Formats: structure tokens, C-alpha cells, sequence
DNA sequence: AGCAATTTAAATAGGGAAGATAAGCAAAGGGTTGACGAAAGCC
DNA sequence: GGCTTTCGTCAACCCTTTGCTTATCTTCCCT
């Protein structure tokens, strides 16, 4: 009697960014607002590879994609449109039945502090990736529906209280608890400094000249959305023995560690959509990160 | 002393691909040296060889089953059953831009040769298909074998067809040396003694059985002997060319 | 000839010629045309005999 | 109102780093294309 | 006495997934 997932079943991104174009401006003129180019520079060094130490002094040259602050502006600014999508447990590939006991499982999934999460990770800068180490204070400007948003001093790894995260976060929540959508106008102003070296996304290219190819929109400096996107749904601090916010993953995966928080300790998003839909109650973590996958997207089938 | 008239680009559509119960696609030689004395008959000019190209050919169909014809109830007495879809017999069909070039003795001039091979290509039927169009057909003359190869090269861009003769049997070289096989003529099995059903009651028929030789595809321009390209009627009931085997 | 049809499909299919096409003769029940027919219902293996095109851009 | 000069040489070399991954679903239909033989009204 | 219509009769597969060829070009020489 045990009801199973269908194999098609499939739900989609809800926190749609866009890609992150990353401008030159001045701590004080902010409407002086000059793109910032990505270069291609060629370096030599020396090949410093782990099982080779023969190779150690020959020589190494590398042509690299790289992206600078020009040196009459201090401030990197960072312009991205977060579109947070409501109707979240209607699965747009995914049977009615499943899709509808896992959505009157999820019903009473507390959405103020997943939106909160959502709109701290887009406030305190967590999607500047590098471009927010080395700063003097990050500016983060968020327009909501005509209403704009000022930004200071936001420690990214807690989630601290305060009243304008918890503002943007009250209609974010009210988007993801039902329909309609809201749009997140996001303007980051990091003080990285004059002619400081900005961190934009970097492709993926497997038999190209280019050691390292930047993201570029015609040229100008750019962060990928999927990027901006895994930034905004860090937000995972309820998995077991939680150190650090990572990724909502339905395995609770991350890549560079080299290790899934979620998998092999029966809190994996699978299981307990099992356990939704077959009646086991779960937690309020437990129901947020369910709902915080449903969201993020992802076919979850076989 | 040679002349030939050249029909270039003889684009060719609903040709009866089926040129024997093995071989479907391009007609034989058997086809185009029965072109050349349809007009021995119409026109009076009496030809010896063709050498024909294909520039174009495409069969209708997959690429491993053809393009089926849906039959039209045309018998009698199955009235009744004309409602329903009529059976198909297997004929395949076939769209095909030719390059035709007959050896011909003329001894007028060359503006009612073309003319009288113009108005039989206007009447004809290459393959069972309807000449779509024409190139106005040309004279050319071979009075060495310099000039040969010039009348040669005029049919660019066509594909002729070489004999390459059967060392075994059809099949297996098919596979090893990898040759094209096509009906180079016939073989009589039994005397017809009922001419009734026949086209002619005093003309001789013969059951047959179509025997096949090896053939390949050169283009006009790397065959190097135009003799090897134009086939005739050869006295076996078969078709042949006049430079032989390809080698 | 039914010897060219029988063995030419055996020897092709054997032999793994591919350069064919495949023809069911009978239709949809080829039991009244031909033992053969009848039983090899796959369909009986001819040469594609189709020529090389010539290419229009040259 | 066209006239604008000739030769001569264009750098040798050393390097172009590896380590990770490259999803799992579920679909992919049949509908016509039958000729002989045998009852059986019908000129 | 054929003759033309319609109904009954008799069956049963192992498939394979592009090349075939691959285009018609300047030396002497003197006017």
C-alpha cells in the first residue's frame, strides 16, 4: 500500500535569476554605470602538479580569461532580476495524485523563514561567489515592486534578524505559499577597491587554448544564473550535524567537498517525500527542505 | 568515323525502378538500348549505341524499403471489391535526371537531326517515367578517338555505367569486389506458343529470365575509354559494351 | 528467378550486404502467391541499385 | 599639370598544468493494400 | 453452359539503418 513515486515526476525552478552582469561604478556615483570587459591575458608560471616533479621547472604557460575593476572605480556592481515563482507543489511533469498528496502533505511547510533565507542569501551577498572577499562593505540594493531596499552589514553564515529581509521576505513567502510570481531587482555594490580583480562565473570549454574562459553577455563580465540561483537556496542548515549553510540538494550534495550531507543518513529528499506521502509527519526542517527542493526544481523519478 | 547526339539533363519522374525481381533503382542498358531502337522506329535513325549517365536518381522510398504504388481497380469483373483499397503489386518507382548520348549516322544536317530527336524525346518514356524536361539535344562528332573523348566529356556532369563483367555469379562478387549488378539482357527459358495476350501475333515471344552482369558507376570524364560506356545489342539476346570489360 | 531471390536473401542477409532493399511480395498475406512467400514473410532481399548523385554545388 | 628613388635585414628559446563529474524517467500505435476455390443465382 | 457475384480457404518474419563515385585547365611558336 505503499504509494510510489511515478517516474515522471518532475518539478520546476521557481527561484528563476537571471545572469548576473557585473558593472564598474564608484562608491558614489553609482549611475556611472561602465560594463566591465572581460580580458583574455596569457601567463607564464611554472607546472606545479601534484606527481610531477620533473616537469616542476619547465614551465608553464596559460592563457586565461580574466576581469578587473578599471582603475578609476573602486565598486563592482553586480545586476541581476531574482523572479521568485509561486504555485510551487503543482508539478509541471509530475502525476496529479503524487504531486497532490505530497502538496497536502506540505501544507503547513513555515515559508516566512525559507523566504527569509532566500532574501538574507540575496542581501548579504552570498551571490557574489568571490567577489565578496576583500571588501570595505557590500551595498546591496533590492527594488520589490517599487519599493527599494538598503543593505550594509549582513554576516552570510547566520541568518540574523531584521526588518527589511523579513519585508521582501513577507510577499516572497505570500508568492511561494500561492500564486502569482514577485521580481527581485538586485543591485551589488562591493568596495573591492581601485583596479581590484573581480570574480565573474567561468565556463565550461573541454578542447579550447583557454586555461580558464569566462562567463561573458557581449563581452561585459557575467555570473551564470545557475550560479546566482545555488546561491540563493543555501540555505541548508537542517541536515545532520549542520556546521555551515549549503545548497538544497535532493541528496544534500555538494561537488568541491566531495561529499553528500543527506545521503546514507535516511535524510535525503526521496525518502522523506516517501515518508510525506505515506504518512509520516515531518519535521518542520524536515518539511522545509522537502519544500526547498520543490522549489529549486529537479525530476525526482525511478 | 563516329557521330553522336547528346540530351543533357533529361530530368525523368515516375521511372518503374523494379529493372528485375533483384535489382531495383537505376534502369539498365537493356532500357536505354530499347530507347535507342524505339527511335530506330519512330524516327528512322538508326542508332547503334548508347551511352548513358545519371546525373540525378533518387528512388522513392526508405533507404531500405522503396516507395509502393497504391493500385487502381483497372481489371474487370472485380467490380464489387473496387470499394476497398486495390492489392499492390511490387513496382517500385523512381525520379532520375539522365544524360543520354546516341551514336547515330546521320547524313543531313544537324538542325533536323535535333529536331527529329527532339520530337521523339517529347513522345518518349525513359524507364516507364515521364520526360519531366530537356536540354536541347546537341551533335557532336568523334573523328578520332581525341574527338571521341571530346563527345565524351560533353554528357559533364553524368554518371556512365561500365561493364565489369561476372566472375562467379551475381551475389557474391556483389559483396567482394562491390559492384552494382544490372540486367545486361535476357535469358529464353521456352517458346511462346500462345500469342493471343500479346502485343504482336506474328513477332516471336519468348519466356525470359534476365540474365545480370557486374557494372560500375564512373563519372563520364575518369572513363577513359568512351567505348567501355556506350552499350549496344550484343548478338547473345544481351547488351554490351563496345570497349568490353572496365579494367 | 526464384533461385536469385531465395539465395540472394539468405547469402545477403549471411553475408551482411546492406547496400538492399527488402520487398514483401504477396502483400499483406503472401500465402497465396508463393511458398517462398509464405514463408520467408520478412521479405525477400534486392539490389539498390541506385547511382551515385552528382552534387549541384560544385 | 605630372613628378614621390634605390638595397638591407625583420630573433634565437622555454613553457603551454592536471582532477572531478557528463542523470535518472516514459512514450515510440494501428487503420487499407487476397488470389484461387467453392457455392450459387443469372443470362 | 458458361458466368458473374459473394463467401469461405489458407496462412504466419530474423533482422540491416550509407557510400555506390568523388567534374571536362597551357608547354613551344610567330604572327
Amino acid at each position: 500500500t505503499k504509494l510510489k513515486a511515478p517516474a515522471v515526476l518532475a518539478y520546476s525552478r521557481k527561484i528563476n535569476p537571471t545572469n548576473a552582469l557585473m558593472f564598474a561604478v564608484n562608491w558614489s556615483d553609482r549611475d556611472n554605470t561602465t560594463a566591465v570587459m572581460v580580458g583574455t591575458k596569457t601567463v607564464a608560471g611554472t607546472q606545479s602538479v601534484r606527481g610531477n616533479p620533473n616537469d616542476a621547472d619547465k614551465g608553464n604557460i596559460q592563457t586565461v580569461n580574466f576581469a578587473n575593476l578599471p582603475h578609476n572605480k573602486n565598486t563592482l556592481l553586480v545586476k541581476y532580476n531574482v523572479k521568485f515563482v509561486g504555485d510551487v507543489f503543482k508539478a509541471e511533469l509530475g502525476g496529479g495524485e503524487y504531486s497532490n498528496t505530497l502538496q497536502t502533505a506540505l501544507e503547513n511547510t513555515d515559508f516566512g523563514t525559507l523566504a527569509y533565507r532566500y532574501v538574507y542569501n540575496i542581501a548579504a551577498g552570498r551571490t557574489l561567489w568571490r567577489n565578496r572577499v576583500g571588501a570595505e562593505s557590500i551595498e546591496t540594493v533590492i527594488t520589490v515592486n517599487d519599493q527599494t531596499f538598503t543593505f550594509s552589514d549582513l554576516l552570510v553564515n547566520e541568518f540574523d534578524e531584521d526588518v527589511d529581509v523579513a519585508e521582501i521576505a513577507d510577499m516572497v513567502a505570500g508568492v511561494l505559499s500561492g500564486e502569482g510570481f514577485v521580481t527581485l531587482k538586485v543591485e551589488h555594490y562591493m568596495l573591492l577597491g581601485e583596479g581590484s580583480e573581480v570574480f565573474p562565473s567561468q565556463e565550461f570549454v573541454e578542447n579550447s587554448k583557454l586555461s580558464k574562459q569566462l562567463f561573458d553577455l557581449n563581452g561585459q563580465a557575467a555570473m551564470h544564473d545557475q550560479k546566482i540561483g545555488n546561491a540563493i537556496r543555501t540555505i541548508d542548515t537542517w541536515y545532520e550535524d549542520a556546521t555551515t549553510p549549503i545548497a538544497v540538494e535532493p541528496y544534500g550534495s555538494v561537488v568541491r567537498n566531495g561529499v553528500a550531507y543527506r545521503a546514507g543518513n535516511k535524510t535525503d529528499l526521496f525518502t522523506l517525500m516517501d515518508g510525506a506521502v505515506n504518512g509520516k509527519s515531518l519535521t518542520e526542517e524536515d518539511q522545509m527542505f522537502v519544500t526547498a527542493n520543490l522549489i529549486r526544481g529537479g525530476v525526482f523519478g525511478g | 568515323m563516329r557521330k553522336f547526339i547528346i540530351v543533357k539533363n533529361v530530368k525523368v519522374d515516375g521511372i518503374n525502378a523494379k529493372s528485375s525481381d533483384i535489382t531495383v533503382g537505376m534502369p539498365p542498358a537493356t532500357t536505354f538500348c530499347g530507347l535507342g531502337e524505339t527511335m530506330s522506329i519512330k524516327t528512322g535513325i538508326v542508332v547503334k549505341a548508347v551511352s548513358y549517365g545519371s546525373v540525378k536518381f533518387e528512388v522513392r522510398g526508405s533507404r531500405f524499403n522503396t516507395s509502393v504504388t497504391k493500385f487502381a481497380w483497372q481489371d474487370r469483373g472485380n467490380g464489387g471489391k473496387a470499394n476497398n483499397n486495390s492489392p499492390i503489386q511490387p513496382k517500385p518507382l523512381a525520379d532520375g535526371v539522365f544524360t543520354l548520348c546516341f551514336e547515330v549516322e546521320w547524313e543531313d544536317c544537324a538542325e533536323v537531326l535535333v529536331d527529329k530527336v527532339t520530337n521523339f524525346i517529347n513522345t518518349a518514356r525513359i524507364a516507364g517515367g515521364t520526360i519531366a524536361s530537356f536540354n536541347k539535344p546537341f551533335v557532336k562528332v568523334a573523328k578520332d578517338a581525341e574527338e571521341l573523348a571530346s563527345v565524351k566529356n560533353a554528357m559533364m556532369p553524368c554518371y556512365v555505367v561500365v561493364d565489369c563483367g561476372v566472375e562467379v555469379n551475381i551475389f557474391e562478387d556483389a559483396v567482394n569486389r562491390k559492384l552494382q549488378p544490372m540486367v545486361n539482357g535476357y535469358k529464353k527459358l521456352e517458346k511462346i506458343v500462345d500469342n493471343k495476350h500479346m502485343r504482336d501475333k506474328f513477332t516471336p515471344a519468348y519466356l525470359a529470365t534476365p540474365t545480370y552482369t557486374m557494372i560500375g558507376y564512373k563519372m563520364v570524364s575518369n572513363v577513359d575509354n568512351f567505348d567501355q560506356a556506350l552499350w549496344q545489342y550484343g548478338e547473345n539476346t544481351k547488351v554490351k559494351t563496345i570497349g568490353g570489360i572496365y579494367n | 528467378n526464384a533461385h536469385n531471390l531465395i539465395s540472394g536473401t539468405e547469402y545477403l542477409w549471411e553475408h551482411k550486404y546492406y547496400n538492399t532493399f527488402t520487398q514483401k511480395l504477396g502483400g499483406s498475406n503472401p500465402q497465396n502467391c508463393t511458398h517462398a512467400c509464405n514463408k520467408m514473410r520478412g521479405g525477400f532481399k534486392q539490389f539498390n541499385c541506385t547511382p551515385p548523385q552528382v552534387e549541384d554545388n560544385y
